RNA sequence: GAAGAUGAUCAGAUACCGUCGUAGUCUUAACCAUAAACUAUGCCGACUAGGGAUCGGUUGUUGUUCUUUUAUUGACGCAAUCGGCACCUUACGAGAAAUCAAAGUCUUUGGGUUCUGGGGGGAGUAUGGUCGCAAGGCUGAAACUUAAAGGAAUUGACGGAAG
């Protein structure tokens, strides 16, 4: 896939990782 | 800036010799440049050279005779022991029968062959062949 | 050195000046600067015809050194020089190459007119670029009639003259022919008037 | 590889050039890169310059011209054949085409 | 080049360019050898008696051959006041 | 040009060079003897003067500074020293 | 029955020119391989590599054979020829011809003392072709040809006994390696050494002293 | 079209370079002549060759043709181009008897050891 | 000037720069990180004994088509489980 | 005019196209610190080749126009020069080539100095730190996996590209 969209997908996936870890702080 | 006037002098000679010119202008001059040229002149790699006084560092005009293959400096001026001269001549000179490594020793600026005759060593300064 | 009889005579200087030989191109390359005497205020460069004369004698002296006269090849792609080189070959015995120069004449040894000249004389380095280019493949020295804008690559002897003049080309070729014959002894001495007239060697239009 | 030494534009000794919109599609194109044509056309086609001259109330009235400067992006210009694909060696030629 | 006993073990001592002193290689086909006839006091070319110069293909390629002949011929008397040392 | 006299450049070409690009750099400026029209009193003025120089006798400006050489006022004659 | 078509060929068919050094002294171009056969009778060739190159066409590949041949007499003369042909045999036969036409002299010198015949190179030399740079260093009398089998064969056919070698780049490109080594070995007569500083008079060309025998 | 091919164009001009004196401007004579000069396998090719040789012959009589040299074209031409006028058009007799060189050039003449009369012309443009 | 210091007193800069840049060499990096000690199933040893867990056939990769007959082995020294190919025609019958 | 809403097209189009449209687009106070932030070309210094243009300054000079009638008017023209933005030709030279007056003076390897890379992926990911209001920035692995990935060019084939 396009590198720009591959980058956007990972940013959205990193965003999810941060929110999930925050549950237990 | 200008960090080595000897490198500039020898680079100018090399560029003039490669293009077939029989003369080259060197600026600035210095004692090390003149004594380096005297060693080259003594072995016939250059002709007569001329010092121009301008109440400054000075200028030099060198006559080239087409025998010079390459002259260059070694930066930095490494300390050279007598037992290390063999390694330098192997790396820098085209053969064991001609070419010279120029050293600055406390006995003066001289080629590696003269340095072996009087058994002195100093810092490496350049080469010519 | 050379006898004083080889100096530029007043008669030849009149011929050279009447033929506009001294008119050099507007723009001069760095290699032709020594041949320029002064730039005329319109822009034309005046050719030092004293130097032009000496190069002619030097060039003619090189031609005279070739043992076989046929080994000298005289070339001209310009229409203004085709008659001159053809007449030059007739008088001197050289081998004329008028008009188109077939690429490969010096390098391709199976072509029809494959020649091996010991010397190539060129009317113009620009329009005879092919002849000059191939000479640099088989160790052939080149003598060229050069203007002030003419390139000097692979040209050994340059005769400074006006390449773009109808009378300039014929006169220079006529002058070389006279000196080559003078050196060979065909013309008895340097004072005898030559039978050939500079009108011969001049290009003629199809009208006449 | 690099197709043009000029990068397809005319920006040297400059940081940024403000854009222009293609006449045909309104695409933002840098002013130096846009294909620009200056057109001076007769306002009346040559067929109608006669009958319109007869209907004029003025003896010897000159018809005004139509002055326009057109800006095209690369896609607008190539499609409309304003510029064409040239060979590798013919690309370097930047003198105006010998048509007029 | 010679051995210890003195015999010239060198084959082909090569020519050198008259202008730049470079060695003219065996396959340098742009190199030429100009031969210029000697002229006696009668204005006649002396048969088989020449002034000879050699130019490397490098000098000819740079367009410096013409100016080199002017200098070389002037030193040998083949020319007068055509080449100037100072430019 | 492969052979050339670098120590003796042609004085014609030597004069076209930049003042720092000769064999030995030398200024192209000079000093002048300025005669104001009112009186006759030698006043040495630099050719490239940056000051509006006035002669001692009469308080008249001799030259006005410019980008290069100073411009002498009308009626003022100079002679190079 | 060989009828020469060049001035040089006629002078070699007659006994006017008897060695290749007269050819080399005046940089005369050689265009007839029969000249080399007459002047260097004892030549040995070697097919160093044979390769198949293909040109894609509408119907399919058009395969041709490329041969690399090294010629030499093991006594200071060596040549290199590369030719492409439809068949291997014709490619090799034609590559031998142009290998002969390219034969050059090399300078053998001494490592250290000049006792005996020259055995090595007189100086360090380098040649480059493509990305391959081949450097040849003079070596003492013991070491043989310290080189890869491709370059070693070129050294043997040239008559070099003792030499160090070092290559850089894509040395597996055999054609570029041989061309670089061939350029390096030919540079021995291009490097000015102090024993060559003496000026030698310019002799007349053999095409000049024998102008009539080379006429036609 | 009636464009002759190379097998007839080059074979016909070999005849001219080889048998020009025996040729003529008549096709009928040329047709019979080429049957005894060349071995032609077919009559149709013989007529084509002779028909183009006649055309080339008819064209040589109107002037010199390019590409055909028959050992008499230049022999007639070597002494044909011998024209030289009685006045040299370069001799300084068309003028009053002195050069019309520009004054700037006259300095070059003065620099050389020459005393040549001159009417200087100063275009100065 | 080739982008590296040349001064006679610049040995520290040259020594540190080489030390920093050898970490890009995976052979050097694996040796100092001790990856064989930490990550390798054998722990850096040339050989390792184990107990056969099961005989498993593994399909070869394209374009080959075969059943490579391996075993699942649990190493005695560390308890790790690895797959080991059993070479030669019919040597799987020697392994139980 | 992102979003959103809508009319078309389409097999489907919450896409291209059309009509509206909110943030935004502008500005003031603060943040953010990233771009194909590109000449994909670090900075300083020297040298090596020809040419014509052009911008700024300076210096000498016209069959030129103009102040004003002329100068000390200005413009223009012709020459030099220093600095720039570039360009054209050649290739001594470099390069894998495309190409390059630097990407040259590099196995004939050394003018000074900073930064960066070490097969392709995993991955600019995980983790720790630190900066940020956030978005995110900076620093930054490993396990594992893989024989190529890639650069420039050649011939062909194809193109809803041109002639
Ligand atoms: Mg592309
Ligand atoms: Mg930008
Ligand atoms: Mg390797
Ligand atoms: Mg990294
Ligand atoms: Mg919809
Ligand atoms: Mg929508
Ligand atoms: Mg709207
Ligand atoms: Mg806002
Ligand atoms: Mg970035
Ligand atoms: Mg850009
Ligand atoms: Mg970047
Ligand atoms: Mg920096
Ligand atoms: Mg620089
Ligand atoms: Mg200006
Ligand atoms: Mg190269
Ligand atoms: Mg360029
Ligand atoms: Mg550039
Ligand atoms: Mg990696
Ligand atoms: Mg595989
Ligand atoms: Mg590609
Ligand atoms: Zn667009
Ligand atoms: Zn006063």
């Amino acid at each position: 896939m396009r590198d720009k969209w591959r980058k956007k997908r990972v940013r959205r996936l990193k965003r999810k990782r941060r929110k999930v870890r925050a549950r237990s702080k | 800036t200008r960090t080595s006037v000897l490198a500039d002098a020898l680079n100018a000679i090399n560029n003039a010799e490669k293009t077939g010119k029989r003369q080259v202008l060197i600026r600035p001059s210095s004692k090390v440049i003149i004594k380096f040229l005297t060693v080259m002149q003594k072995h016939g790699y250059i002709g007569e050279f001329e010092y121009i006084d301008d109440h400054r560092s000075g200028k030099i005009v060198v006559q080239l005779n087409g025998r010079l293959n390459k002259c260059g400096v070694i930066q930095p001026r490494f300390n050279v022991k007598i037992n290390d001269i063999e390694r330098w001549t192997d790396n820098l000179l085209p053969a064991r029968q001609f070419g010279y490594v120029i050293l600055t020793t406390s006995a003066g600026i001289m080629d590696h062959e003269e340095a072996r005759r009087k058994h002195v060593s100093g810092k490496i300064l350049g080469f010519v062949y | 050195s050379l006898p004083a009889s080889f100096d530029l005579t007043p008669e030849d200087a009149k011929l050279l000046l009447a033929a506009n030989v001294h008119l050099g191109a507007k723009n001069v390359q760095v290699h032709n600067k020594p041949y320029v005497y002064k730039t005329r205020p319109d822009g034309m460069n005046i050719i030092n015809i004293g130097k032009t004369w000496e190069k002619i004698v030097l060039a003619a002296r090189i031609i005279a050194a070739v043992p076989n006269a046929s080994d000298v090849a005289v070339c001209s792609s310009r229409t203004f020089g085709q008659r001159a080189v053809l007449k030059f070959a007739a008088h001197t015995g050289a081998t004329a190459i008028a008009g188109r120069f077939t690429p490969g004449n010096f390098t391709n040894y199976i072509t029809r007119s494959f020649k091996e000249p010991r010397l190539v004389v060129v009317t113009d380095p620009r329009t005879d670029a092919q002849a000059i280019k191939e000479s640099s493949y088989v160790n052939i020295p080149v003598i060229a009639l050069t203007d002030m804008d003419s390139p000097s690559e692979y040209v050994d002897v340059a005769i400074p003259c006006n390449n773009k003049g109808k009378h300039s080309i014929g006169l220079i070729w006529w002058l070389l022919a006279r000196e080559v014959l003078r050196l060979r002894g065909i013309i008895p001495d340097r004072t005898t008037e030559w039978s050939v007239m500079p009108d011969l060697y001049f290009y003629r239009d199809p009208e006449e | 590889p690099k197709k043009r030494a000029s990068n397809g534009r005319n920006k040297k000794g400059r940081g940024h050039v403000k854009p222009v919109r293609c006449l045909n599609c309104a695409r933002c194109v840098p002013k130096d890169k846009a294909i620009k044509r200056v057109t001076i056309r007769n306002m009346v086609e040559a067929a109608a310059v006669r009958d319109l001259s007869e209907a004029s109330v003025y003896a010897e009235y000159a018809l005004p011209k139509l002055y326009n400067k057109l800006h095209y992006c690369v896609s607008c210009a190539i499609h409309a054949r304003i510029v064409r694909v040239r060979s590798r060696t013919d690309r370097k030629i930047r003198t105006p085409p010998q048509r007029k | 080049m010679e051995n210890d006993k003195g015999q010239l073990v060198e084959l082909y001592v090569p020519r050198k360019c008259s202008a730049t002193n470079r060695i003219i290689k065996a396959k340098d086909h742009a190199s030429v050898q100009i031969s210029i006839a000697k002229v006696d006091e009668d204005g006649r070319a002396i048969a088989g008696e020449n002034i000879t110069y050699a130019l490397s293909g490098y000098v000819r390629g740079r367009g410096e051959a013409d100016d080199s002949l002017n200098r070389l011929a002037q030193q040998d008397g083949l020319l007068k006041n055509v080449w100037s040392y100072s430019r | 040009v492969l052979v050339q006299d670098l120590l003796h450049p042609s004085p014609a070409t030597e004069a076209k060079q930049h003042k720092l690009k000769t064999l030995v750099q030398q200024p192209r400026s000079f000093f002048m003897d300025v005669k104001c029209q009112g009186c006759l009193n030698i006043t040495t003025v630099f050719s490239h003067a940056q000051t509006a120089v006035t002669c001692d006798s009469c308080s008249t400006v001799l030259c006005t500074p410019t980008g290069g050489k100073a411009k002498l006022t009308e009626g003022c004659s100079f002679r190079r020293k | 029955g060989w009828t020469p078509v060049t001035k040089l060929g006629r002078l070699v068919k007659a006994g006017k020119i008897t060695s290749v050094e007269q050819i080399y002294l005046h940089s005369l171009p050689v265009k007839e391989y029969q000249i080399i056969d007459l002047l260097l009778p004892d030549l040995k060739d070697d097919v160093m590599k044979i390769r198949s190159v293909q040109k894609q066409t509408r119907a399919g590949q058009r395969t041709r054979m490329k041969a690399v041949v090294v010629i030499g007499d093991s006594n200071g003369h060596v040549g290199l020829g590369i030719k492409t042909a439809k068949e291997v045999a014709s490619a090799i036969k034609a590559a031998i011809v142009i290998a002969k036409l390219s034969i050059i002299p090399i300078r053998r010198g001494y490592w250290g003392s000049n006792l005996g015949q020259p055995h090595s190179l007189p100086c360090k030399v380098t040649g480059k072709c493509g990305s391959v740079a081949v450097r040849l260093i003079p070596a003492p009398r013991g070491k043989g040809i310290v080189a890869s089998p491709v370059v070693k064969r070129l050294m043997q056919l040239a008559g070099v006994e003792d030499v160090y070698t070092s290559s850089s780049g894509s040395t597996r490109t055999t054609e570029n390696t041989l061309k670089a080594a061939f350029a390096a070995i030919g540079n021995t007569y291009s490097f000015l050494t102090p024993n060559l500083w003496a000026e030698t008079p310019l002799a007349a060309s053999p095409l000049e002293v024998y102008a009539e025998e080379a006429a036609a | 079209g009636r464009v002759r091919t190379k097998t007839v164009k080059r074979a016909s001009k070999v005849l001219i370079e080889r048998f020009y004196p025996k040729l003529t401007l008549d096709f009928e004579t040329n047709k019979r002549l080429t049957s005894e000069i060349a071995v032609i396998q077919s009559k149709r090719l013989r007529n084509k060759i002779a028909g183009y040789t006649t055309h080339l012959m008819k064209r040589i009589q109107k002037g010199p043709v390019r590409g055909i040299s028959f050992k008499l074209q230049e022999e007639e031409r070597e002494r044909k181009d011998q024209y030289v006028p009685e006045v040299s058009a370069l001799d300084l007799s068309h003028t009053n008897g002195q050069l019309e060189i520009d004054a700037d050039t006259a300095d070059l003449v003065k620099s050389l050891g020459f005393k040549i009369p001159v009417q200087t012309v100063s275009i100065s443009a | 000037g080739k982008g590296k210091p040349r001064g006679l007193n610049s040995a520290r800069k040259l020594r540190v720069h080489r030390r920093n840049n050898r970490w890009a060499d995976q052979a050097y990096k694996a040796r100092l990180l001790g990856t064989a000690f930490k990550s390798s199933p054998f722990g850096g040893s040339s050989h390792a004994k184990g107990i056969v867990l099961e005989k498993i056939g593994i399909e070869s990769k394209q374009p080959n088509s075969a059943i490579r007959k391996c075993v699942r082995v649990q190493l005695i020294k560390n308890g790790k489980k690895v797959t080991a190919f059993v070479p030669n025609d019919g040597c799987l019958n020697f392994v139980d």
